[PDB]
């Protein structure tokens, strides 16, 4: 996973 | 005052267990330094195709007494392509036994990631717009604000320790540092964004080779693997053997066979001659199927994640905007001082 924007 | 709170190594990500509302609605959440808001799955909410975003805890706002309604659209997406929808609000928010009153979350009725968040980044990085752009609420206290406005931690500072590849738990420490989870001496490095926890990164030496960067990295504890812009990565791709696969018409990602030989380090050179050293292990991920990719990929940002965080002691200092850095070491043993 890759967390914002 | 220092807040310890236990990471749960789910394996792609660290989450914690903590409490939301006047009956403490236990949430099991991830810890977030790349992003800035709280959110939690509502108990009614509608889970993306084929996620199973129900079962790490979720909240019924009306059962708590507390609940504030804002009247605002919530809505964020992040790297990976997983986005979350749903509306403001504000409740009472627990973690290890210490609480914040009205502290501003997301109640999230459609979301496609597993379980909520706890994004702990600077305010300015909030999710407070639109699709297009246009700002629809305002920057508020995020979570580490409210802490030190409510008296709870001295400074907005913290503490990771995601541990050890093989360990089920880590810590998280609020306006704290633990001196026995390191050695040497915590290099201060500056924030170069104002916006993301980002330092400079001057060179990585992978395979006797030095490569020189001098650009910023992300220190992100909600990415799993480490990301690098495409020429970069293909650099270090050629020592280590990866090749890039295309996985749909715009996603390329580097591929590694499962058997590869994992002896050696990767070392990380950053300001201030702070360095760390990251054994070749984690840059063999297992995938479900018997294939295995890289632990770098490449992207237009630059990102360290878990695959590299794991190997360093990181005091982020959201006031200060600095984060200190030393090479991890990992014993129980605990000497925690106030920051």
């Amino acid at each position: 996973v890759v967390f914002a924007f | 005052d220092s807040i310890s709170l236990s990471l749960i190594n789910e394996g792609p990500s660290y989450a914690s267990k903590v409490s939301v509302g006047s009956n403490k609605q236990q949430q099991t959440v991830i810890i977030d330094t790349g992003s800035s808001d709280f959110w939690v799955v509502d108990s009614n909410a509608q889970c993306g195709k084929g996620v199973d975003c129900k079962s790490s805890g979720t909240f019924t706002p009306s059962s708590s007494s507390s609940y504030k309604n804002l009247g605002a659209a919530f809505t964020i997406r992040y790297g990976d392509g997983s986005t979350s929808q749903g509306t403001w609000g504000k409740d009472t928010v627990t973690i290890n036994g210490v609480s914040i009153t009205g502290q501003q979350i997301a109640d999230v009725t459609q979301t496609s990631v597993d379980q909520g968040i706890l994004g702990i980044g600077y305010t300015s990085n909030e999710a407070v717009y639109d699709t297009s752009g246009r700002q629809t609420t305002p920057n508020y206290d995020n979570v580490p604000v409210t802490l030190k406005k409510q008296g709870k931690i001295r400074t907005n500072a913290y503490s990771l320790y995601l541990n050890s590849p093989s360990a089920e738990t880590g810590t998280i420490i609020f306006g704290g540092v633990d001196n026995a989870k390191y050695s040497g001496k915590l290099v201060a490095e500056q924030v170069t964004s104002s916006q993301a926890l980002t330092i400079s990164l001057a060179s990585v030496n992978l395979k006797g080779s030095s490569f020189s960067f001098g650009d910023g990295a992300l220190l992100d504890s909600g990415t799993t693997l480490t990301y690098f812009p495409s020429d970069f990565a293909a650099q270090l791709a050629d020592k280590a053997g990866a090749r890039l696969v295309q996985v749909a018409r715009d996603q390329y990602l580097y591929f590694i066979d499962c058997n590869t030989d994992t002896s050696g380090t990767t070392v990380f050179n950053f300001g201030n001659g702070a360095k760390i050293t990251v054994p070749n292990t984690e840059y063999v991920y297992q995938n479900g199927d018997g294939t295995c990719l890289w632990g770098i990929q490449p992207s237009d940002d630059t990102i360290l994640g878990d695959n590299f965080l794991r190997h360093a002691y990181l005091l982020y200092n959201l006031d200060a905007n600095t984060i200190s850095i030393a090479q991890v070491k990992y014993t129980t043993d605990s000497s925690i001082s106030a920051v």
